[PDB]
């Protein structure tokens, strides 16, 4: 159930 | 949300293109120059046999890594590029989930040697033989073919910015909520490339880039290929391989 993208995503 | 999202002038057409241009020098991940640099520096038959000799399950942990260090630069891309940060979070997966293996296939051209027929990887140039572990020799061959259609157009750096931010801002993905608003992101998007290509005299490359069909058929195998791999070691792709691989081609 890895989610990645979503931390990716947001990290500014 | 954003300019981009609706009709855009010659003017902002022109600023479009410095921009995803500008995106993609930023995100590149290697240099062309260091890539052409090190053509000269090719593994040796006994490194080509070591390369051999790995277990198939070492092999793919290793190319699953270097893949996904490709991907992150390709996410980072994504983020830089006029428009994609104002899409909602769900098309904004949808689009990296689709499109962020096409992007490293095109950009992968530029790590490919057609004089010798070999791919910079773990620093040095090797042929398609140094995969020969992974037991998937068909993927591979492809892989290399694609690239080897792609060097065969002599794309610049400012082409491959241009066409890989088209390949990732496609309004067919099946799973957009707002298809309309990239819809139009992509026609500002196509007419950047295609106005780069008309200041350039280089529109006869049009009719020269590959069918969406080709990426998709590259991309498909990728994941099918994986999918035997996972059966054969179940534990490997549990615990090795890295979790934005596994959210990207195994559904996390
Ligand atoms: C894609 C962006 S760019 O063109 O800048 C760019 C090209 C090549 C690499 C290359 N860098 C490494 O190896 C990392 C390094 C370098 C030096 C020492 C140790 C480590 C790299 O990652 N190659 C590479 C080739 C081929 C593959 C396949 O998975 C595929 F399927 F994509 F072709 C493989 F199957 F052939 F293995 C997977 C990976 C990185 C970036
Ligand atoms: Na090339």
């Amino acid at each position: 159930k890895h989610k990645i993208l979503h931390r990716l995503l947001q990290d500014s | 949300e954003n300019l981009y999202f609706q009709g855009a002038s010659l003017t902002e057409i022109e600023h479009l293109v410095q921009s995803v241009c500008k995106s993609y020098r930023e995100t590149c991940q290697l240099r062309l120059e260091d890539l052409l640099r090190q053509r000269s520096n090719i593994f040796s038959r006994e490194e080509v046999t070591g390369y051999q000799r790995k277990s198939m399950w070492e092999m793919w942990e290793r190319c699953a890594h270097h893949l996904t260090e490709a991907i992150q630069y390709v996410v980072e891309f994504a983020k830089r590029l006029s428009g994609f940060m104002e899409l909602c979070q769900n098309d904004q997966i949808v689009l990296l989930k689709a499109g962020a293996m096409e992007v490293v296939l095109v950009r992968m051209c530029r790590a490919y040697n057609a004089d010798n027929r070999t791919v910079f990887f773990e620093g040095k140039y090797g042929g398609m033989e140094l995969f020969r572990a992974l037991g998937c020799s068909e993927l591979i061959s492809s892989i290399f073919d694609f690239s080897h259609s792609l060097s065969a157009l002599h794309f610049s750096e400012d082409e491959i910015a241009l066409y890989t931010a088209l390949v990732l801002i496609n309004a067919h993905r099946p799973g957009l909520q707002e298809k309309r608003k990239v819809e139009q992101l992509q026609y500002n998007l196509e007419l950047a490339f295609h106005h780069h290509l008309c200041k350039t005299h280089r529109q006869s490359i049009l009719a020269k880039l590959p069918p969406k069909g080709k990426l998709r058929s590259l991309c498909s195998q990728h994941v099918e290929r994986l999918q035997i791999f996972q059966h054969l070691h179940p534990i490997v792709v549990q615990a090795a391989f890295p979790p934005l691989y596994k959210e990207l081609f195994s559904g996390g």
